[PDB]
RNA sequence: UGAACUAUGCCUGGGCAGGGCGAAGCCAGGGGAAACUCUGGUGGAGGCCCGCCGCGGUCCUGACGUGCAAAUCGGUCGUCC
RNA sequence: CGGGCGCAGAUCUUGGUGGUAGUAGCAAAUAUUCAAACGAGAGCUUUGAAGGCCGAAGUGGAGAAGGGUUCCAUGUGAACAGCAGUUGAACAUGGGUGAGCCGGUCCUAAGGGACGGGCCUACGCCGUUCGGAGGGGAGGGCCCCGCUCGACCGAAAGGGAGUCGGGUCCAGAUCCCCGAGCCCGGAGCGGCGGAGACGGGCGGCCCAGUGCGGUGACGCAAACGAACCCGGAGAUGCCGGCGGGUGCCCCGGGAAAGAGUUCUCUUUUCUUUGUGAAGGGCAGGGCGCCCUGGAACGGGUUCGCCCCGAGAGAGGGGCCCGCGCCCUGGAAAGCGCCGCGCUGCGGCGUCCGGUGAGCUCUCGUCGGCCCUUGAAAAUCCGGGGGAGAAGGUGUAAAUCUCGCGCCGGGCCGUACCCAUAUCCGCAGCAGGUCUCCAAGGUGAACAGCCUCUGGCGUGUUGGAACAAGGCAGAGUAAGGGAAGUCGGCAAGUCAGAUCCGUAACUUCGGGAUAAGGAUUGGCUCUAAGGGCU
RNA sequence: GCAGCCAGCUUAGAACUGUCGCGGACCAGGGGAAUCCGACUGUUUAAUUAAAACAAAGCAUCGCGAAGGCCCUCGGCGGGUGUUGACGCGAUGUGAUUUCUGCCCAGUGCUCUGAAUGUCAAAGU
RNA sequence: UAGUGACGCGCAUGAAUGGAUGAACGAGAUUCCCACUGUCCCUACCUGCUAUCUAGCGAAACCACAGCCAAGGGAACGGGCUUGGCAGAAUCAGCGGGGAAAGAAGACCCUGUUGAGCUUGACUCUAGUCUGGCCCUGUGAAGCCUCACUUACCCGGUGAGGCGGGUUCUGGCGUCAAGCGCCCCGCGGGGCGCGACCCGCCCCGGGGACAGCGUCAGGUGGGGAGUUUGACUGG
RNA sequence: CGUGAGCUGGGUUUAGACCGUCGUGAGACAGGUUAGUUUUACCCUACUGAUGUGAGCCGUUGUUGCAAUAGUAAUCCCGCU
RNA sequence: UUCUGGGUCGGGGUGUCGUGCGUGGCAGAGCAGCGCUGCGAUCCAUUGAAAGUCAGCCCUCGAUCCAAGUUUUG
RNA sequence: AACUCUUAGCGGUGGAUCACUCGGCUCGUGCGUCGAUGAAGAACGCAGCUAGCUGCGAGAACUAAUGUGAAUUGCAGGACAGAUCAUCGACCUUUCGAACGCACAUUGCGGCCCCGGGUAUCCCGGGGCCACGCCUGUCUGAGGGUCGCC
C-alpha cells in the first residue's frame, strides 16, 4: 500500500553526485544538478534562499587563488623582483 | 542430483544467458553457456523459403574467420542464390535477349 | 553493488578510511580537548546517500 | 525541486503446475431414390471452467488496534493465455 | 542616567525530573535434550549423541538493484545486539576483491541532446535527421572521384569475436597455479611450407597456363580482383502437437568397492561407479536439395495433417545441424577403496545394460492465432561487376590454406549480504524488493503430507503452574435443527475418481460436476492392450 | 506362418477377505426455485465503499479533403494526432444480442440563408 | 411492514436523459426450500499460546488537587460545599458502574464582512477565436469591384537531374562509352570534341499581392482569472 | 428518553453509486436504494473475589465457640378427591 | 524423626480396550515349482489374551531406601 | 514493624545560579583586489605515529628567498641546529569545474605533431595540442554578383 509496503520499492537512483558542486542531486534522466545547475553555464543562485547562497558562496571553500591576491594586493602585486639578498 | 548455479553476474534467461549442461573431468554436471544458433544463407531471389546448402550456419561474425569456400559453392552464383533460380535466371536472361532480337 | 563505478569505488574509499578512532596520542596532545572521533559512522545506523 | 511510490504511454527483457468442457478442420462406418443426414473417432479453438505459483483483496465487519506493521496477520475468497 | 528590568498559567519555549511502575510488556511460522570442552561465570557458545523442523514454488545453493567493508582471522566482553552471552553483521587490531576471451567499454532501442535556422528583452527556448558552401577522404599525380551526411549520449536483462578442465586461500578464482585452447589486431621482408605451377608444338625456337572434380545437388587446404550495385546473417510474436539429444529420475546386473542391519528374515539396504573447450571421425536428426523415372484400381503419409504431371512412390545421391558416441585432450589429473610412511610415497578400481505417456533444458518440425504481424544499428559475409594487377617459360602478381611460426591485447568493475538480522520501511520490523537451480514416496499435479542432499534451533528470553477472561485449534457435543440474528454472520454439509443419470430455460454455444444415484480397502487370480530376432 | 526372446504401464472382470470399513490422513463444489441490477471477461476509490459504479463490443450522432478538423506552445505559420487521409482522424452520447425506439424545433443551444427592413466599432468620407 | 405474481389517474415510470426482454456470467442486492450444522434452546469439556507466578529486562497514554455515598442547594446531573450516612495499614487477580475517563482548539449547527473546490443567466476581466481598418502591398486591364502579371510573401517536391523557347512479352541484365573526329607526348602514352543539339533570367510545381505577420477596433469567450453573493431574527 | 473503553451496526448520519422529483448548472431531497475502519484501561474509585491488618503489652500461639451488623428466597400451576 | 513413620518399586483388586508377539494348524480365493514345497489378505488355537490402570482409583503381600533441621516469636 | 506524609542533616539525581569569555552583535574608519596566464566552488590526495579541523598539491602538514635568532613538542626521532616563526616579490600548484577533442551513474572513446623504447609499420611511454563565439591580418577559395580584357 501507500506506506511501509511502498517504501521497499526503492531502488533507483534518481540523483547522483554532480560533477561540478559535488552534491548528490544531479538527476539523471534530466541530466540536470539540482542544486548548481549543472550542466548549465551559469550557476543556479536564487536570492528567495539567504541560506542557501550562504552555503556556497565565495569565502566557503579553500580560496586558493583568491586567497593569494589578497596577499598580493597588499603589496601592490609585485612581480619580477625579489628581496634583497643577504 | 546436484543444483547448479549460473556462472556470471546476468541472472535473468535473457537470450544471451543460454547454457548447456556438461560433465566435467571432476564428475561435476556444470553450465556451458553455448553460442546462438547460425542461420545458413537464404537465396537472393526472394521466393525460395528454404536456406541455401553448402554454407555453414554460423553466427555472422564468425564468418570471418571461416574461409570462402566454406561460404559458397562453386556456381555462378553461389552463396548468395539457389541453384533452382539460378537456371531461371539463365533462362529469362536468354530467352528476353531473344525476343529483343526477333523485334529488330 | 558488485557493479561499481571508479567514482564511487573512490568515494566509497576515502568514507572508509575516515571511519577510523582518533589516535590515543591526540588526545595527550590537545589536552584530552578530542575526547573520541564524533563522525564514526556504522553501515547499519546510517547510510551515505 | 520531485514520476526511487503511484497513474498512463514507450523501448528492451523475464514469467505463468496439473486437470475440465471440449469448437472449426479431418477420418471411417451406418440410414436414403436423391437431397443429404446419423454414429464413432480424431483434432485442440476459447478476453472458456476448476486450480497451484503469481497478481489481486470478498467476508469474518476475525486477529491486531501505544500492533510485527503510520494498513499488517490468519482463514476464506477473485482471477490465473 | 539608560533598559532586552520582576511570571504560575499562554494545549507557552528549552532542558530536567516524577506518579503511573518493577506496571503494560519481552505470546505469529511444532522443539528441544544429555554429556563434554573452553571459561571467573553457561538453558543460550562449541563438540558429540539423541530427538525434530524447513521438505527442492526450501528456513537450500548462486546473482541483479541496493548496501559499502557489513567479507576473513585474531582479540575484547565497557557500550549496543529490548534475557543472557565465552557470541555477533558490536568494538579493537590486521588481512582480503588479480581477467585479451565475465561485464563495462562497442552498437542504437524508446528517448535525450547539440549543429543550421527560427524564436526569446533575456537566462535561454524551440526543433532532430531534417535545414547550411554541413565532405578534410581520395584514386591518380599537380589533375579528376566520395552521401542515403546528419554530432554525440542513451541497455552491467537488447545486439556484440573469443576460456574451459583440475588444483589452490583464514577470506580471492572461468581472473591465481598447472594443463589444454581460442579471438582480434599487427607486420615495405608480411618467417617457412603448400597453392598459383603441368605442360604442349617444332628443333634452341615458339606457344600456353589468375586451380580442379561431379550429369547434378555440390565438393576440393588455398583458389587475383577495385569503384559501384544486389543479397544474406545480425533480425524476429504468442500458443499447440510431435520428434531428436543432454541432465535428472527410474529398472535390471543375483555386476565391483566400502558402509547399515543381521534377535529372526533379507544373494539384502545405502553410497560411489567420470570426463572440459577446441579439433578429427561416426551415430542421430532435418531438408519445397539433386539424378533416374514415371503415377487413377490414385498413391505416399502424420497424433493432427499434408504431399503429388509446377511431378508422387521407389532407387541412388547431396547439404545442414550433430551440445550424442569414439578419438586427440586424457588419466599423468578427478573420485572410491586398501596399504606404508610421516607428525608424502604405493596398490586396485573407476564395469555392462535396460527403458519411459517420467520431469526439465535444448535443437528441430508441423500447425494454430491477430481489424495484434510481433525492433534498430554496430559488425560480418556471399554474389554481381571486370575497372585493374602480374611473368614470358619458370616464374611473377596474388592468396579467405585452424598449414605453421612471430608479436601484442590498455582502462574500469570483481570481497560479502542479496533477505523472518548486511537492501527499503527510524530497528536484527510477521511489511516490501527482479531472477537462476531444483530430488524420493503418495497423487492428475511445481497441491497438501513425509523423506534425502543442504540448512536450522523455533525466529529480540528462560523456569513453574494450567484460574477467570481472551486468541487459535476453522476441537467435540446428547435431543431439537435457524426457534438465534437486521440478515444462515459464523462453520457445518458437499467434495477426489469410476460407473450411471441429468431438468426449467436458452443467443442452441450452454445451463452442467445441474439435480439425483451406485461404487471405492486388502489379497489371490483371469483377460486385453506391445516390441524384437 | 509362427516359434523364441524381451519390455512395461494402464484398463476391465472375478473369487476371497476384515468391525460394511476403505478419495480411511492429506487433498477436496452444499444444492434447488425465483426477483433486482450490470450482458459477459476486464477496471476502480494504495489506507473504511470491488458495486448496480467505470470500461467494453455493438449502436448512433457530430466535425473535418490538409491554406483542414481537434489540440499544444510565451513565441517561430513551431508542435501532437500524422511514418495519418474519411474502411481515417477528432468530439460526444448510448451501452452485447433480441425487440422496439413514439410525439414536440415553442424555450435553450447548435446550424443554414442573406429579396439583410433594423442595431452597428475603429479607420476612411 | 418481507418475497413473488397481479391491479395502475403512476405524490414523481417510459422509450439511445434509451424502453422492454434476456441465455450465460457475478467475492453484487433480495426471498424461499432441501440438506446441514452449538446460530439458538443451553451450555459443557479438551488442547495450544497467553493472561497468572518467577529470573532477567523494562515502556507509554494520562495526571489542578485528588479519589466512599445519599439528599440539598449550586452554572439547573459533586469528589471537594451544606446536612446526614460514616470511616482502619499495605496489597493481589479481575472487572468495566463512575471519574459528565483518554485520544482530537466539533467534522454537525451558527457566527466571521476567513477561505478554498466547483457551477452558472452573478459582478468585473481574460487567453483563444471571428470580423473590419492600417501595415508588408507592387503591377496590368476592364466595368469601388472583377479578372489578370510575378518579383514581394506563402506552400509543396527534390540527393534542387532534364524547365521555357527553337522503355507494357516473362519475379533477367543495365555502373565511370563503345565508336568517330581532332590534337599533343617517346609502337607504347596523353588530352579534347562529338556521341549526350542551341538559346535562356530566375531549381521544379501550386497559390499570389490573396493567405499570413504586425497593430488598433467590434463581437464571442465560466476555457481561464479575480471577487462578491445585506442585516435583523426566540438557532 | 439505564446500559457502544459491554456488544452488535440493521437504521440514521461522511466520502462510492443508482432511481424519481427539483435546478440551466454545480447540486438538493427533511424521498427510496446499495456498499461503507466501532480505537485505549495497566491508573483512581465502585464492585467481585484473594492475602493481610488494632506496633502496642505476659504477650506469643492454638483449639472450640459467641455474636453486633449486613445479605436473605422461593414461586406459581395442574391432576385426583 | 526410629515404640516408629514417610517415600519409591512390586503384587493384588478394579476398570478400559479388545483377543498381543511368537508358534502351530488336515483353515485360506488361489498361484508358482518338484503328493511335497514356496508365495498368500485374512481365519483358528495358544488367548476375554496383550497392553496400559492414579499421576487426584482401591488394598498391602513383599522388596529396597529415607529420616531432617528455613525463619521467628514472651 | 512496614507503608505514607511533614521537618532537618547527609548522600544521590539533575543542572540552575554566580563568576569567568581567544565569541557574537552594532557603529565608525581606511582600502575596495576574481577569472581561459584556468576563477569561485567541488573532488581526491598529502604528516614517522593523523580520523576531523586546519594548512598544503605528487616539490603535497610545505620549497626557495627575506626578516628573525634557538626551538618543535603528544611521543619519538632527527635537524647540513641558522632551529623555529613571521613576511612572502622566486618556484610549484593533482582531477572536476566558465572547463575547452567527444563525452561522462564511463577515470570511457578519438584525432594531430614530436620524442624515446621495442623495432620507418605497429606496439609502449612521454611532451605539445584538437571546444564555441568573435575581431584584425594572412593564406586558400566560391558566385556572369558587377565589370575589364578579348
Ligand atoms: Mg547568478
Ligand atoms: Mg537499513
Ligand atoms: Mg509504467
Ligand atoms: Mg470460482
Ligand atoms: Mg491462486
Ligand atoms: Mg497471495
Ligand atoms: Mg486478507
Ligand atoms: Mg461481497
Ligand atoms: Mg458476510
Ligand atoms: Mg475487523
Ligand atoms: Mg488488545
Ligand atoms: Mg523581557
Ligand atoms: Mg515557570
Ligand atoms: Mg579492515
Ligand atoms: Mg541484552
Ligand atoms: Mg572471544
Ligand atoms: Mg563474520
Ligand atoms: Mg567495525
Ligand atoms: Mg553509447
Ligand atoms: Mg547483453
Ligand atoms: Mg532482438
Ligand atoms: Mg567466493
Ligand atoms: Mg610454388
Ligand atoms: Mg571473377
Ligand atoms: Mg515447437
Ligand atoms: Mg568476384
Ligand atoms: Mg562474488
Ligand atoms: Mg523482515
Ligand atoms: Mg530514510
Ligand atoms: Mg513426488
Ligand atoms: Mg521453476
Ligand atoms: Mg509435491
Ligand atoms: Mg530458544
Ligand atoms: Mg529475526
Ligand atoms: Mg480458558
Ligand atoms: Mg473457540
Ligand atoms: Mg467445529
Ligand atoms: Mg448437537
Ligand atoms: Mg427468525
Ligand atoms: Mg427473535
Ligand atoms: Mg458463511
Ligand atoms: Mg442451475
Ligand atoms: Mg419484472
Ligand atoms: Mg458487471
Ligand atoms: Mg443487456
Ligand atoms: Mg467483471
Ligand atoms: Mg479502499
Ligand atoms: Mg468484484
Ligand atoms: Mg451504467
Ligand atoms: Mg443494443
Ligand atoms: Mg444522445
Ligand atoms: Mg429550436
Ligand atoms: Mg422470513
Ligand atoms: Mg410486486
Ligand atoms: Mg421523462
Ligand atoms: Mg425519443
Ligand atoms: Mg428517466
Ligand atoms: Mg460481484
Ligand atoms: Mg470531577
Ligand atoms: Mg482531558
Ligand atoms: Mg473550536
Ligand atoms: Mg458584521
Ligand atoms: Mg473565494
Ligand atoms: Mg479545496
Ligand atoms: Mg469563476
Ligand atoms: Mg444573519
Ligand atoms: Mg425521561
Ligand atoms: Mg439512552
Ligand atoms: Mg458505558
Ligand atoms: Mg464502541
Ligand atoms: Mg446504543
Ligand atoms: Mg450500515
Ligand atoms: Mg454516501
Ligand atoms: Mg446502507
Ligand atoms: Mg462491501
Ligand atoms: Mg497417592
Ligand atoms: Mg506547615
Ligand atoms: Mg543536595
Ligand atoms: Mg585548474
Ligand atoms: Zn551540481
Ligand atoms: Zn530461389
Amino acid at each position: 500500500t501507500k506506506g511501509t509496503s511502498s517504501f521497499g520499492k526503492r531502488r533507483n537512483k534518481t540523483h547522483t553526485l554532480c560533477r561540478r558542486c559535488g552534491s548528490k542531486a544531479y538527476h539523471l534522466q534530466k541530466s540536470t544538478c539540482g542544486k548548481c545547475g549543472y550542466p548549465a553555464k551559469r550557476k543556479r543562485k536564487y536570492n528567495w534562499s539567504a541560506k542557501a547562497k550562504r552555503r556556497s558562496t565565495t569565502g566557503t571553500g579553500r580560496m586558493r587563488h583568491m586567497k593569494v591576491v589578497f596577499r598580493r594586493f597588499r603589496n601592490g602585486f609585485r612581480e619580477g623582483t625579489v628581496p634583497k639578498p643577504r | 542430483v546436484q543444483r547448479l548455479t549460473y556462472r556470471r553476474r546476468l541472472s535473468y534467461n535473457t537470450a544471451s544467458n543460454k547454457t548447456r549442461l556438461s560433465r566435467t573431468p571432476g564428475n561435476r554436471i556444470v553450465y556451458l553457456y553455448t553460442k546462438k544458433t547460425g542461420k545458413s544463407p537464404k537465396s537472393a531471389c526472394g521466393i525460395c523459403p528454404g536456406r541455401l546448402r553448402g554454407i555453414r550456419a554460423v553466427r555472422p561474425q564468425v564468418l570471418m574467420r571461416l574461409s570462402k569456400t566454406k561460404k559458397h559453392v562453386s556456381r555462378a552464383y553461389g552463396g548468395s542464390m539457389c541453384a533452382k533460380c539460378v537456371r531461371d535466371r539463365i533462362k529469362r536472361a536468354f530467352l528476353i535477349e531473344e525476343q529483343k532480337i526477333v523485334v529488330k | 553493488a558488485s557493479h561499481k563505478t571508479f567514482r564511487i569505488k573512490r568515494f566509497l574509499a576515502k568514507k572508509q578510511k575516515q571511519n577510523r578512532p582518533i589516535p590515543q596520542w591526540i588526545r595527550m596532545k590537545t589536552g584530552n580537548k578530542i575526547r573520541y572521533n564524533s563522525k564514526r559512522r556504522h553501515w547499519r545506523r546510517t547510510k551515505l546517500g
